[PDB]
């Protein structure tokens, strides 16, 4: 039965790993989808054709 | 001389219209630049026009 209660302390490490790589996860989406619109800005830049103040 | 001087009225006719076709500063028939580079593809290809100064 000692080792029982150990497991039911290892099931909180479990769950505090859980929420820290949700968090981290979240953090990621928004970061790729900052990286789309970060491609875009770039190709637009590039063209030849535009003015001094659209660079 | 009439006809003289409408052969220079048609000339500066010519230049007139030639200088003013620019749309957002930027012309193909001024003779400013040599080619215009637009885009073409989504990695950066370009597709090019030529400059024909009239």
């Amino acid at each position: 039965s000692a080792t029982a209660a150990s497991m039911n302390a290892v099931k909180d490490s479990l769950q505090r790993g859980q929420s820290t790589i949700d968090v981290a996860l979240a953090a990621g989406d928004t970061i790729t989808d900052l990286l789309g619109k970060m491609k875009e800005k770039a190709l637009a830049a590039s063209d030849c054709s535009l003015n001094t103040a659209s660079f | 001389n009439a006809l003289k001087s409408d052969f220079d009225s048609l000339r500066d006719q010519i230049e007139k219209a030639a200088t003013s076709a620019k749309f957002n500063g930027v012309s193909i028939a001024d003779g400013s630049t040599t080619k215009l580079t637009f885009l073409a593809n989504s990695d950066g290809s370009g597709f090019t026009v030529n400059a024909k100064t009239i």
